[PDB]
DNA sequence: TTTCAATACATGCACAGGATGTATATATCTGACACGTGCCTGGAGACTAGGGAGTAATCCCCTTGGCGGTTAAAACGCGGGGGACAGCGCGTACGTGCGTTTAAGCGGTGCTAGAGCTGTCTACGACCAATTGAGCGGCCTCGGCACCGGGATTCTCCAGGGCGGCCGCGTAAGT
DNA sequence: ACTTACGCGGCCGCCCTGGAGAATCCCGGTGCCGAGGCCGCTCAATTGGTCGTAGACAGCTCTAGCACCGCTTAAACGCACGTACGCGCTGTCCCCCGCGTTTTAACCGCCAAGGGGATTACTCCCTAGTCTCCAGGCACGTGTCAGATATATACATCCTGTGCATGTATTGAAA
């Protein structure tokens, strides 16, 4: 057969998905995820599409920049996989702890 | 009612791909487990002001206006939809 | 003296018996030695470490390391 | 020579932001010349970002604006990037970065 | 019939075509447009009455105005935008 | 005579700052470097003291707040003294630095 | 005229006790120079705020309140002075 | 001559003997405390504006005050402040 | 007086004044001062509580800022309303590191 | 004169004890800021006219929530092997700790005049209204642009064959 | 008859040539989105009056600011050495990569009706004005909590003395 190395198709991936913005996470479940979270404030409530895709595009906006920040926490830390520490110090150094 | 057994719709592979497009190359255990946590933790941060908002409104329907306005609160503002 | 290039081990020998310490001649103060006592070159000086495994499994030379860590060598007399 | 954006040379009404700016509750006496600074900087620097948002279509084969071009324009420049720092645009992404560290040798 | 909106299309349109004569634009960018004229809008006007509650005056005019715009902005944009201003003032009340 | 090993008085002196309130800059160089930087905006300016305590209060706030993000960051490094990479980090990730 | 040699007030033991305060046990070398830098980067980001306060005040002495509202808008507020 | 300034340190020294009848207080706390009523006086009078001018409405009641209280403060100490104000409002309303 | 007939001690008047005056409103109600002034005493009685008990523990007869950072910052729900504020004349919570201790 | 263990003996290691330089209330005293009192006043309070913002009942059809048949790409479970994560001996040089000597931070005193701060005159510019009308906004439309898809192409990354450094593999000539 | 002349012998490290799959450069025929035409009706335009906020001149006296003499204390120059930072090197187990297999996602077709949205009457609640008085505006003097402090005092930490397990030498016991 035909063996690869770890790291060849990982950075044809990456540059990959450096390039498109269509949507990783899919809709329905995110949608029922929001509705539950919401029967938490009060019974009987209604939502449109417009709340769910503008709460997705958040929540993807914040886990990358979050993603990016622990990344950067890791090499620092001479470091190539990441850890939840460092995603513990990144929010611990943002304020939101 | 209150529904459980859906926190887990955040597989794996959505986070990995969320990690390759943030640019990480290999990923542990727990950080599913947790980032999942917070995530849900920002969605009632969320969605907590905008049921505020829509009780402001004296509506049942939860509108794009509320939730704008509610991430615009936080210091994130959002474009895309223009009011 | 130093005319042809002997053997690795014999050069090995002699950097240990050129050491005196309680806890044994480190392996890259040998090396050390080595490279600064003899014209070897970068792959003539990686062969320090497979010479030093055969002298240790011929029984020339006692390891008092820690847990095998490559920390010191002596000469067994 | 009846609209005052026409007396003023500029292609943002006038009359419009003069009567938001004395019916959004700011001031109970407005005067009849700021509305013309106002129009004038909002014009400046809606042209300078479709300036840079043509610029980025015709570097990227594309005849029309997507907020890709937006996103980039914004992320590339240091003045919209600190005027737009705590700004979150939809439909744009990130910038193509790859570390140096992960590279092969 | 349908309840009348505003927006902000025609004059972007218009400086679009006066800047690059063929270029077009599409729907989400022309929402991004309208929200970031509405975030200057409600920021200038915040600013100027800002100034105008510390200055204790009742009355928002120019030198307010160019006060806010210079200190929002950083620099040198700031600059350029106080002549924008002032040229086009000049042309109005000439006028 | 008697030695001491680095690191005895070093938390004495930590935990006697961590309990007084008063000023550790002085008040005229501060003045003095404040009177230099207005100059390079505009000449002939006259300030007061509360602008002056204003200003050194607000620098040592945030000096503060910077070094225990640095000393925090170090502790994570697996290392005790800190270093100016730390300090860059710490401004990078708190995204005043570009 | 512009002034020079005052940078160097903050001397090693200042810099030294604000490390005490902070948490720190050791300091290196190129520290002192970068933070006094930082320091006066954060000096002119407030003080250029000021100037242009008291150019809008018609005035020549900057007052507190200007300094006030410098570091206000920077979102650092600052109590302790009421005014 | 002089110039007639207001402050808020009659209430504060009421307030505190109410509760604590032997405590005082100094100038630089209420300094303090003074601010910080300025500050919360800004804060509850613009999220009432902004509530305000996003109904499309042009009168400041009672249920938008609220609103704006239960927005600003997190969850528990909303409910005590709603509470604080019902009551009293109460009260005010048996009497005039 | 208004402020004897809600119960309160904060002046109702006042506050109606400023409301009014701000710029805020061309009509402005009659009772939502009372409920403003209702949540500030609250708020204002809580903090003076903490600050005495802060006095009291500290053996100090009279209230300082140091007894009030104290008490913002050792709360949580002072200090998340307060977490982009910095007090002068205050200080830092004493914090020893682990790491840094002898062993 | 040699075969084997005790023990006699010199190295790193665990525990109790001693000296000295620094944190810590404890009676005192003196000095300034906390706190109760007094007098003038402009902001707070009571009674009455007005109208338009605000509360509530009714009707229309836009759009969010339900569900059913269906094709398949993404979701899910097991194998094995390269190298990444983690524990460890060691080298010198860079920081603290405490010497000592010069300097500029800090405090009391005196004098001055620039411009912040208060009071006064009034006129240019702004608020409000009746009549006019043309620039701005909603529904049809079709057409020139890109979205989706089959095929050939040059770029970049993983694995394989040959050679040099010499050591024992073991023979012929030197001491 | 045995050691060094090296005869050859066979096993690890560095290079460039070599193949296959993924990224990359060109049409093809179709579609729905940007863009031009059209016509309706409310907000921007023109101009007279009356009014009160802002531009401007003048008298105070206050706080911004310059020169001076000692005084202890913070800043500064410089000897020593020990522990933390940093480089080198070994093992093992964990998350990278490829493959059999099953389930739930998006597009779709269609049936209901709810609370989103436009119309109106009429009324109770807010605004405006004159009159009027006591809470709160600030000068003043004094007096009580705590600033500064000298003499004992109990506690924390570096230095140094003391108990204990193993390899090996020498006189005794054994071959």
């Amino acid at each position: 057969p035909h063996r690869y190395r770890p790291g060849t198709v990982a950075l044809r991936e990456i540059r990959r998905y450096q390039k498109s913005t269509e949507l990783l996470i899919r809709k329905l479940p995110f949608q029922r995820l929001v509705r539950e979270i919401a029967q938490d404030f009060k019974t009987d409530l209604r939502f449109q599409s417009s709340a769910v895709m503008a709460l997705q595009e958040a929540c993807e906006a914040y886990l990358v920049g979050l993603f990016e920040d622990t990344n950067l926490c890791a090499i620092h830390a001479k470091r190539v996989t990441i850890m939840p520490k460092d995603i513990q110090l990144a929010r611990r150094i943002r304020g939101e702890r | 009612k209150v529904l459980r057994d859906n926190i887990q719709g955040i597989t794996k592979p959505a986070i990995r791909r969320l990690a390759r497009r943030g640019g990480v190359k290999r990923i542990s255990g727990l950080i599913y487990e947790e980032t999942r946590g917070v995530l849900k933790v920002f969605l009632e941060n969320v969605i907590r002001d905008a049921v505020t908002y829509t009780e402001h409104a004296k509506r049942k329907t939860v509108t794009a206006m509320d939730v704008v306005y509610a991430l615009k609160r936080q210091g994130r503002t959002l474009y895309g939809f223009g009011g | 003296k130093s005319t042809d290039h002997p053997k690795y081990s014999d050069m090995i020998v002699a950097a240990i018996q050129a050491e005196k310490n309680r806890a044994g001649s480190s392996r890259q103060s040998i090396q050390k030695y080595i490279k600064s006592h003899y014209k070897v070159g970068e792959n003539a000086d990686s062969q320090i470490k497979l010479s030093i495994k055969r002298l240790v499994t011929t029984g020339v030379l006692k390891q008092t390391k820690g847990v095998g860590a490559s920390g010191s060598f002596r000469l067994a007399k | 020579a009846k609209t005052r954006s026409s007396r003023a040379g500029l292609q943002f009404p006038v009359g419009r932001v003069h009567r938001l700016l004395r019916k959004g509750n700011y001031s109970e006496r407005v005067g009849a010349g700021a509305p013309v600074y106002l129009a004038a900087v909002l014009e400046y620097l809606t042209a300078e970002i479709l300036e840079l948002a043509g610029n980025a279509a015709r570097d990227n084969k594309k005849t029309r604006i997507i907020p890709r071009h937006l996103q980039l324009a914004i992320r590339n420049d240091e003045e919209l990037n600190k005027l737009l720092g705590r700004v979150t645009i939809a439909q744009g992404g990130v910038l193509p970065n790859i570390q140096a560290v992960l590279l092969p040798k | 019939k349908r309840s009348r909106k505003e927006s902000y299309s025609v004059y972007v349109y218009k400086v679009l075509k006066q800047v690059h004569p063929d270029t077009g634009i599409s729907s989400k960018a022309m929402g991004i447009m309208n929200s970031f004229v509405n975030d200057i809008f409600e920021r200038i006007a915040g600013e100027a009455s800002r100034l105008a509650h510390y200055n204790k005056r009742s009355t928002i005019t120019s030198r307010e105005i160019q006060t806010a715009v210079r200190l929002l902005l950083p620099g040198e944009l700031a600059k350029h935008a106080v002549s924008e201003g002032t040229k086009a003032v000049t042309k109005y009340t000439s006028a």
